[PDB]
């Protein structure tokens, strides 16, 4: 009835989903065999064949080995549809122009057809949640190429980005600039929301918060996937505030273009660190405000929040949130636009949120916290100055060119980013008129 | 007798019609399986004015269910009294408004609306001498907002000759549960203000004051606060079903209090409220029930009365009860505080007395307010709606399903003449 | 696009014994 | 069982406050009997009448 | 309702705190694991109400150097204590002012607000903050400093009171005692509403002279410090005839703006093997507070005039009693007053008898702590004015600070405010003749 199809590209997007399915069979009763052990609440992220062996709405495609191997080798193998887990031969290497033109055209028509076959089997469609970072070739072009053929095919429906942003400070890849200013060049037209997601700012509250001087990837996307279900919650049980996809869009971006929400979560807190609490409504409020939990590396204070939706999740009183926003809006290290006197878009389900075995505490109480504001201008300014010095003298220009990219987009990229920081500077300066 | 179809739009008016058929239901004796396991004979005598019979004394309430998302449908099938529903009435669609008052109106809210005025024209057929129409809505966000005023204007349409009740919520002060609530709320009253004929705005923070301060509770939920509204939605119908000495309808509380057909717009007011820890200390009677009735703390509309003049009171007491104290308190009230009635209307306060108090009360009594202060409520409204209209924002998918600009422009043309009558009476 | 029981239609209620009905006194004159 | 003793041996160090895919061995910050895995946190709603 | 937030600050404050925390969780019955064991709201002021009764503090401990705070959170009181309120450094301030002001500690003041931030969020009715810090160091003087300053900043016209211990007229411990305390007094007397001192040979005289033991260290001084923090706050958390609160402390206590320096004595200060042969009446408590050796800082009060005084009786002190005692020592010739101010003697009296810890002190069923407001403290300030001009007669020590990055010129205004501080002391001594 009220289901979402979810699709994972790349590294990051395919251990992003496995963090998220290894959730979401917890969260459910969903052992990695399918079987149920023993009513609809299933039925959003999870379909159903005979013999009661639940298999989940997600297409994992990749263009190279190994890593969807990991998947069907493991003890989630027997979860997965194999015709789900779509493999290439050659890897992406880093390149648009391989994860965009030459290998996006052998694997896009097979996972069109596996797109559109499991939107057959589905009465109301509400969206897509498509997997990926702003990094790698598959995760960059491939997902580019998915988004105008989905805005294409199913242009009335909702697609929404979990994007892991490139950590402004560290790298893996020196293409990165590359990579993320033309994925973002190709996806800025077709994507309805782009949840950003960072590599610095989780690596800083995995330890003050998480308290784990050594963290790995698994439990960095362990958080992720505590973010995407707690924003598909709503969807999945019921609540107080039954929230839709369709809401998340009508209400985390004001304008057509400015549609890059940061996410946060409240209780990132680690066993002995919370029987001190009281956990309650007010704090976990405040804790989203602190320029500490910010999931992003942009500082807030420095900016302007445009909209607010937060996402209460477990034993909420539907009140003392609005204490807690009561007490938000008198302060003055949060600053609100003018034009936006409401700011807010509150959600509250009843069921609490599980806890894997591992990092997380078993908490009564969570919030998500996503946050259109004009602090994200900055974090896209220092990657704009990062292309500039890099493409000032043509670095590593002559890859994409040769592999059957033109010059020219590189420069129709840049001029969509100058007009992507005017509109930030345009929406961010107040009222005179 | 005189029926009133009850009608549902949006999660918000879903659950506050399911603590509706609730509370009426454990007044009128109807058990969840849907038979009559009452005690008095005179609480069936009016039935026939909020449930339809069936086949084997199976008495079915007279509710059009209607959610743009079918999970608050199922909620309230899975509620304590969701087996009490027509299983055709509950009129679904696989769709999502998505808190656009454009994707509620002008697409598939537009839609869905020909099958809710099907089964309306059944319920509306199925009858002999009809009231009037009350739908519990909620003017923020979509579906309640959207499909709502749609289809108070269908309904009004094609009845015109009947009263239009719109128990709706409105957006508060303090926060706002919806980002775009001033779009919606601007647009559902430019299509309520030509239309209805009796609205109630309840306001949540105002519902919240009442909860803290008065019933002294520390963590109210959803079902305290509809159960609040329900008890005055319940209230004001209860001179059309229970017997009475100067028993008033529906229709003439809509003639006496609206003097002009704009000036509609009441704030509600149930008032035996007792804390659990003043109970045994509470005195119960009249003089007391309206010292607690008009005091700027019991009013469910968050704005203040001590900043307007009041053009019509309402009060429907409910109870066996004396009323030259009502004469007396009620003048005593329009003589202690003159400057806060209107003085163009010589006895501005209506009462209606009901014999029969509602379950687990003596004493109880319902006040329905047309006043001044709504212009606090639609100038916030109209600023809000200003200052996020002057930039153009957030308002693309409302042009993307269809509409115009000056669409938006009418609507606040609109409240701005909603404005003006109510501050010509505050200056005569 | 009809749905079962609204394509039936009546234009009178049957209502029981003891519900106040218009031909109260018609009826309980008979009773 | 060399890499057993091995790691028994460097358990002594600041391998115990920076475990390789774990948090600090949290047992000793916790009451002795406890059950970790249940246990829900925070404070409950009372919820009086 | 009625609590408050301690910040408890460098390595005598963290001890001094230790003592205190661990005679607190005695006064009610917290564990030293948290829980109060088997099966009202006194607990509140103090200690909060995590979910199953865990109780933890409203204690926001700050050290700058390590191990202090460490041994604290590998040791008995390691399960009562939030890990993070417990902040700890990875350097030291080394008695250096500008190393507790400047450099280290700009760092760490951002964790130490946010931690008070969170604390003061889960608070209803704060009454006040309570900063217990040393005058001697660094990291008691110039992160005091800084801390202040923020605190006075972000959270406004709230109580914040200060427990420090003074330096000793002769004793110290340190050779740059003169320079941090002159320093950190004038950085922290326009912000400070009020600050209690103690004086560590003071204790040592209290500790040799009634005690009876003849070698106390750091834990019996503690102790003692410890129940005169109880003894100001116990009306704050009990019940009694007349309660006082922090505001009321903060209005009787000081007379002038900048004149807000109290002198802590506390008085039953009797060695168990002692105390069962005196009557204990009130008189002669008052007697022993007003008694030059009994006062808590080694400065006489002959030579001067009180100001005012704050008598806190905890225990079956009948209510007056109080008033015999005071009437009688008014009556007596040397305990001389201000002309100005004839109301001087200030009464609470509270219905809780002190709590014993395992140590030196005894059972007793009357205790007080007076608090005197007088200028004779004025001496002692002379007495380090003449520490710091001999110090800096010829630039000794300065060459740390200033390659730190503090300025030369700040010892100018620091002499100068001290000077300042000397006139107003002896312009409101002298009697009225207009
Ligand atoms: N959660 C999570 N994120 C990852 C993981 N691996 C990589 N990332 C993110 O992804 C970025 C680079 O990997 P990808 O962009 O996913 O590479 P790709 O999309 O698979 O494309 P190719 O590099 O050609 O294989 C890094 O900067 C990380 O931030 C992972 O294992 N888990
Ligand atoms: N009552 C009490 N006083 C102490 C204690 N430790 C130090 N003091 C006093 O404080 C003075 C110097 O200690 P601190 O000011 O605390 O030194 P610090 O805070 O560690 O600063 P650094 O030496 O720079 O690290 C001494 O002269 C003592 O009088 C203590 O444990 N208890
Ligand atoms: N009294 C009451 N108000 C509610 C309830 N549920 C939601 N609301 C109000 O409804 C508003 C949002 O509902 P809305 O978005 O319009 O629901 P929708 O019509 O299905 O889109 C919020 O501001 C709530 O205050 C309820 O159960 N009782």
């Amino acid at each position: 009835q009220r289901e979402c199809i979810s699709v994972h590209v790349g590294q990051a997007g395919v251990q992003i989903g496995n963090a998220c399915w290894e959730l979401y069979c917890l969260e459910h009763g969903i052992q990695p065999d399918g079987q149920m052990p023993s009513d609809d609440s299933f039925n959003t992220f999870f379909s159903e064949t005979g013999a009661g062996k639940h298999v989940p709405r997600a297409v994992f495609v990749d263009l190279e080995p190994t890593v969807i191997d990991e998947v069907r080798t493991g003890t989630y193998r027997q979860l997965f549809h194999p015709e789900q887990l779509i493999t290439g031969k050659e890897d992406a290497a880093n390149n648009y122009a391989r994860g965009h033109y030459t290998i996006g055209k052998e694997l896009i028509d097979l996972v069109l057809d596996r797109i559109r076959k499991l939107a057959d089997q589905c009465t109301g469609l509400q969206g897509f949640l498509i997997f990926h970072s702003f990094g790698g070739g598959t995760g960059s072009g491939f997902t580019s190429l998915l988004m105008e053929r989905l805005s294409v095919d199913y242009g009335k429906k909702s697609k929404l980005e979990f994007s892991i942003y490139p950590a402004p400070q560290v790298s893996t890849a020196v293409v990165e600039p590359y990579n993320s200013i033309l994925t973002t060049h190709t996806t800025l037209e077709h994507s309805d929301c782009a949840f950003m997601v960072d590599n610095e700012a989780i690596y800083d509250i995995c330890r003050r918060n998480l308290d784990i001087e050594r963290p790995t990837y698994t439990n960095l996307n362990r958080l992720i996937s505590q973010i995407v279900s707690s924003i598909t919650a709503s969807l999945r049980f019921d609540g107080a505030l039954n929230v839709d996809l369709t809401e998340f869009q009508t209400n985390l971006v004001p304008y057509p273009r400015i549609h890059f929400p940061l996410a946060t979560y409240a209780p990132v807190i680690s066993a002995e660190k919370a029987y001190h609490e009281q956990l309650s409504v007010a704090e976990i409020t405040n804790a989203c405000f602190e320029p500490a939990n910010q999931m992003v590396k942009c500082d807030p204070r420095h900016g302007k929040y445009m909209a607010c939706c937060l996402l209460y999740r477990g034993d909420v009183v539907p009140k003392d949130v609005n204490a807690a926003i009561a007490a938000i809006k008198t302060k003055r290290s949060i600053q609100f636009v003018d034009w936006c006197p409401t700011g807010f878009k509150v959600g509250i389900n009843y069921q609490p949120p599980t806890v894997v075995p591992g990092d997380l505490a078993k908490v009564q109480r969570a919030v998500c916290m996503l946050s259109n504001t004009t602090a994200i201008a900055e974090a896209w300014a220092r990657l704009d100055h990062k292309f500039d010095l890099m493409y000032a003298k043509r670095a590593f220009v002559h890859w994409y060119v040769g592999e059957g990219m033109e010059e020219g987009e590189f420069s129709e990229a840049r001029e969509d980013m100058a007009a992507l920081e005017k509109d930030y500077e345009e929406v961010g300066m107040d009222s005179v008129e | 007798m005189r029926e009133i179809v009850h009608l549902q739009a949006g999660q918000c008016g879903n659950q506050i019609g399911a603590k509706f058929w609730e509370v009426i239901s454990d007044e009128h004796g109807i058990d969840p399986t849907g038979t009559y396991h009452g005690d008095s004979d005179l609480q069936l005598e009016r039935i026939n004015v909020y449930y339809n019979e069936a086949t084997g004394g199976k008495y079915v309430p007279r509710a059009v269910l209607v959610d743009l998302e079918p999970g608050t449908m199922d909620s309230v099938r899975s509620g304590p009294f969701g087996q009490i529903f027509r299983p055709d009435n509950f009129v679904f669609g696989q769709s999502g408004a998505g808190n656009n008052w454009a994707k509620g109106h002008y697409t598939e809210g537009a839609e869905l609306v020909d099958s809710v005025l099907d089964v309306v024209r059944k319920e509306a057929e199925s009858c002999d001498c009809l009231q009037g129409f009350q739908l519990t809505h909620s003017l923020g966000g979509g579906t309640g907002s959207g499909m709502g005023t749609l289809l108070i204007s269908k309904i009004r349409e094609e009845y015109p000759d009947r009263i239009m009740n719109t128990f709706s919520v409105v957006p508060s002060p303090k926060v706002s549960d919806t980002v775009v609530e001033p779009y919606n709320a601007t647009l559902s009253v430019h299509q309520l203000v030509e239309n209805t004929d009796e609205t109630y705005c309840i306001d949540n923070e105002a519902l919240y004051d009442i909860c803290f301060r008065t019933l002294k509770l520390t963590t109210p939920t959803y079902g305290d606060l509809n159960h609040l509204v329900s008890a005055t939605m319940s209230g004001v119908t209860t001179c059309l079903r229970f017997p009475g000495q100067l028993n008033a309808d529906l229709r003439k509380l809509a003639v006496n209090m609206v003097p002009f057909p704009r000036l509609h717009f009441f704030m509600p007011g149930f008032a035996p409220l007792t804390s659990r820890g003043s109970q045994q200390y509470r005195a119960l009677t009249v003089p007391e029930l309206t010292q607690q009735m008009f005091d700027a703390k019991n009013m469910m509309a968050a704005c203040d009365p001590r900043h307007g003049r009041y053009l019509t009171v309402a009060a429907v007491f409910r109870g066996r009860m004396s009323m030259k104290e009502v004469d007396e308190q009620m003048l005593n009230v329009q003589n202690k505080n003159s400057s806060y009635f209107v003085e163009w209307i010589p006895n501005n306060v209506k009462t209606a007395v009901c014999d029969i108090p509602p379950r687990g009360l003596k004493m109880s009594a319902t006040f329905i307010g047309n006043s001044t202060a709504i212009q606090e409520l639609f100038k916030r409204i109209s600023e809000q709606f200003t200052a996020m209209f002057r930039r153009k924002a957030f308002l693309h998918w409302y042009t993307g399903e269809g509409m115009d600009e000056m669409e938006f422009t009418e609507a606040e043309s609109n409240m701005n003449d909603l404005g003006n009558p109510v501050v010509t009476r505050g200056a005569c | 696009e009809r749905k079962g029981s609204l394509t039936l239609r009546s234009h009178h209620k049957k209502y029981s014994k003891p519900v106040l009905v218009y031909s109260w006194n018609h009826d309980r004159e008979a009773y | 069982q060399q890499k057993i003793k091995d790691k028994k041996e460097s358990v002594y160090f600041s391998n115990q406050r920076a475990p390789l895919g774990k948090s600090h061995d949290q047992t000793p910050g916790l009451p002795k009997g406890l059950d970790v895995p249940n246990t829900t946190f925070g404070t409950a709603i009372i919820r009086e009448l």
